DNA sequence: ATCACAATCCCGGTGCCGAGGCCGCTCAATTGGTCGTAGACAGCTCTAGCACCGCTTAAACGCACGTACGGATTCCGTACGTGCGTTTAAGCGGTGCTAGAGCTGTCTACGACCAATTGAGCGGCCTCGGCACCGGGATTGTGAT
DNA sequence: ATCACAATCCCGGTGCCGAGGCCGCTCAATTGGTCGTAGACAGCTCTAGCACCGCTTAAACGCACGTACGGAATCCGTACGTGCGTTTAAGCGGTGCTAGAGCTGTCTACGACCAATTGAGCGGCCTCGGCACCGGGATTGTGAT
């Protein structure tokens, strides 16, 4: 059989989706997430389609620039391996939480 | 001599100062802090307000653009209290 | 009631209010009950951090806020924190806050 | 009125996977299992965010329907500016 | 006594961007009582002076891609490759515009080959 | 059916587009983009000048009030090219009077 | 005005680090420092004077200085504004 | 004869900073770098002195706060000392490189 | 180094739909003119920014010395990445329905503008109580033993 | 463990000066009247949001397996904290000089506003050339050897 070293398909998908700019969410779920954050604040919200593509394009850049932070805090902790403390940091530096 | 106007709500920090703790008084400075703040939120609400006047095509702020400035800039529990206390004065205003 | 304020149940000035919402390149037209809700708006807060401000100076043995009463007041309250989170307080300092793992190790043991 | 379903647990819509491509677009080569469920609980807070200012916008100009304008407005709000939806 | 032949503001600037709308624009604003006659020139000046500088880099992004149009994507590379359109769009999305390739070095593999 | 007029700086962004680089297009998005552009940088701007009034207790945003907010708006050498075109696009319009 | 830089010293630099909270201080900190501090401050000043220049004054005023942090997202109750 | 061991001096200046608002430059050499950062942009200015004091408020207020930030990504790092490195990591993850 | 072999890269062919051009109608920028007022300018006042010097003394400096910290090294256990076959539901293209967006026309409550009136709030002046600063001498906390 | 001893606490004393009140002058808030249009409100059209459905796939999933990772544990060298004696210059204060901020009054250039005017820029309408997609070769890197 072929296999590929731990890392290397890693870094094939970053040189891929650093390529890219299709959103990476698949669409449906992101969606009904939306609808169903929205009803708990008021009942009976329509959407433009476009409102709920802004709101996708805004977190997908959000979270790709908090994963950034979130790579360098754990770089710099001398670790390869993002982890939810490296989140909380790059949140705290951010002024997200306290 | 007589310097020229400079106003500021101190008489009506103090005023609120005597309501809220009768036996307490405020530094010069500590006054200076509680103007900045006034005029800080005055300019953050009438800036939403403004926005939301125009975003809606409104020659005119009422303080229905007040509360929704109110509701987009204060937390939670701040503007429950803040809707409240603005409700209540218009109310009471349009009666008297 | 000749006074606004008076007729609004406020300390806060309706009328030079209504004045600046006016003078300040906001809208064309500013409604009659714009400045009753906006100086409600601002005597509430005033009211709110006062208050706390007056507790941290009781706290502290003083019978005059300081700067550093404001600051203790505002950064030791969830929303008000959150609301002049980009806001310097002059002469304010910061909370005592030292991180866990700064601290000795507490002669661990006895004695 | 038909009523759609009751929509419940979408957050799990955002799956592994969606999480990985987000991460390895942000430059992320190796992933802690406890990532997945951060990553939902941040998403979601900054949802809750923009919806809430967006709704708050949509409510004041009297309309049933959140506009693409009002999630623009929301995310001007935020410090978030988004060009593209009529900026 | 003949009047017209109509002259844009905008050709008197020496200008693309229309300094009637411009003007326009900044008296439906509330930004002030009274706009001057030199406002409007100026500030149309600059908009069309900063778009003459995005759609260069774009252009040239566009260009490298082997494409004759500007996508989202060009606008991101010719923003996020420029120092000062970087700094001047720090806090500002470009929706389908993606990120610049970069991976921290210590991510790459170790030594190999020759 | 009807109509719906909305304004875009479309044909400006074109006409503009034209002169740098005169065989490119640009999609609808793209364009979508540089009317979100223009309409931000307008804002900051326009905004800053009616503080630098208001700052100055005058009623009237000049040329000198958009220069000032262009200096404290735009970075180093965007900010020097940008008072090059409104000082040359002032001093062209004030002499076609 | 030659190298007014090093008027921030060592000891001052680490009395702030004590209120931010700070034990231990690597050596390499005082530059760092003192670089951090000359970039906060000449993007306060530009603003500033700039404010200045366009009052058509020759002396910068709190305020000029109040409205330049309040640009950079600083913004300083006490001094007016 | 007798001496306070590494590191408990400076919880007790941690604590003693802490309590206290007193700005923590010395006002002269400050004032000196003010008016030569100021000489580079324009030549004979003058100061109102609480003009120099707003600045030092928030020069003081700015750095206490980097310097909270510094230390979280130094004991990120699993260590108590800050170094350049963590000032850096917490200005670019703060925006400001 | 020297291979086999995956995955990516590049190419021209295919066909589809949105970029971009035309066209004609209309709204908004322009022309020209009137009227009043903002601000440029010139003059004058006195604030407060600056220079300079002498003394007092607390802070900065630099140097000796040694602890406890950071960093290099070695190790071991299993958390993660990779790849397989199975399972799941997104995406698509389709119809079918109407809610509510968004536009028009109507028409009066409400806010601008104004003149005249007067009392709320401003600066000036004054003093005395809050609090900063001190040292007496008390109990606690740190580190030597 | 005991035992300095510096730090810390609390105390009443003391002397400074700015909080805060009184006064009296003034300008900005209020009153009562006019007048124009913003926006509520109702009616009407029809865009676009939503709902249901049945395939076809690609993506999502759970699981087997192993290796590179992270973290625990150890050791060694010196960076950095502490404390001393010595040097530096900040802070104080008091005097002496004038720049220029901040205010006034004058007068007119300039921008609001109004009417009449017309072409710049809008949406509707159409198309064909750019490019997304494809399949199929070459080329590039990885992991085995
Ligand atoms: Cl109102
Ligand atoms: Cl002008
Ligand atoms: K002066
Ligand atoms: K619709
Ligand atoms: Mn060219
Ligand atoms: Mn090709
Ligand atoms: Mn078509
Ligand atoms: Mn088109
Ligand atoms: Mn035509
Ligand atoms: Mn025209
Ligand atoms: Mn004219
Ligand atoms: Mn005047
Ligand atoms: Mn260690
Ligand atoms: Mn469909
Ligand atoms: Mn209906
Ligand atoms: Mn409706
Ligand atoms: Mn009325
Ligand atoms: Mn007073
Ligand atoms: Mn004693
Ligand atoms: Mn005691
Ligand atoms: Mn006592
Ligand atoms: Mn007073
Ligand atoms: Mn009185
Ligand atoms: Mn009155
Ligand atoms: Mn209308
Ligand atoms: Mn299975
Ligand atoms: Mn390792
Ligand atoms: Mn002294
Ligand atoms: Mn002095
Ligand atoms: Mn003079
Ligand atoms: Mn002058
Ligand atoms: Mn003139
Ligand atoms: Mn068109
Ligand atoms: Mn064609
Ligand atoms: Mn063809
Ligand atoms: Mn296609
Ligand atoms: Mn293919």
């Amino acid at each position: 059989p072929h296999r590929y070293r731990p890392g290397t398909v890693a870094l094939r998908e970053i040189r891929r989706y650093q390529k890219s700019t299709e959103l990476l969410i698949r669409k449906l779920p992101f969606q009904r997430l939306v609808r169903e954050i929205a009803q708990d604040f008021k009942t009976d919200l329509r959407f433009q389609s476009s409102a709920v593509m802004a709101l996708q394009e805004a977190c997908e850049a959000y979270l790709v620039g908090l994963f950034e932070d979130t790579n360098l805090c754990a770089i710099h902790a001398k670790r390869v391996t993002i982890m939810p403390k490296d989140i909380q940091l790059a949140r705290r530096i951010r002024g997200e939480r306290a | 001599r007589k310097r020229s106007r400079k106003e500021s709500y101190s008489i009506y920090v103090y005023k609120v100062l005597k309501q809220v703790h009768p036996d307490t008084g405020i530094s010069s400075k500590a006054m200076g802090i509680m103007n900045s703040f006034v005029n800080d939120i005055f300019e953050r609400i009438a800036g939403e307000a403004s926005r939301l006047a125009h975003y809606n095509k409104r020659s005119t702020i009422t303080s229905r653009e007040i509360q929704t400035a109110v509701r987009l800039l204060l937390p939670g529990e701040l503007a429950k209290h803040a809707v409240s206390e603005g409700t209540k004065a218009v109310t009471k205003y349009t009666s008297a | 009631a000749k006074s606004r304020s008076s007729r609004a149940g406020l300390q806060f000035p309706v009328g030079r209010v209504h004045r600046l919402l006016r003078k300040g390149h906001y809208a064309e037209r500013v409604g009659a009950g714009a400045p009753v809700y906006l100086a409600a708006v601002l005597e509430y807060l005033t009211a709110e951090i006062l208050e706390l401000a007056g507790n941290a100076a009781r706290d502290n043995k003083k019978t005059r806020i300081i700067p550093r009463h404001l600051q203790l007041a505002i950064r030791n309250d969830e929303e008000l924190n959150k609301l002049l989170g980009g806001v310097t307080i002059a002469q304010g300092g910061v909370l005592p806050n030292i991180q866990a793992v700064l601290l000795p190790k507490k002669t661990s043991a006895t004695v | 009125k038909r009523h759609r379903k009751v929509l419940r647990d979408n957050i799990q819509g955002i799956t592994k996977p969606a999480i990985r491509r987000l991460a390895r677009r942000g430059g992320v080569k190796r992933i802690s299992g406890l990532i997945y469920e951060e990553t939902r609980g941040v998403l979601k807070v900054f949802l809750e965010n923009v919806i809430r200012d967006a709704v708050t916008y949509t409510e004041h100009a009297k309309r049933k329907t959140v506009t693409a304008m009002d999630v623009v407005y929301a995310l001007k709000r935020q410090g978030r500016t988004l060009y593209g939806f009529g900026g």
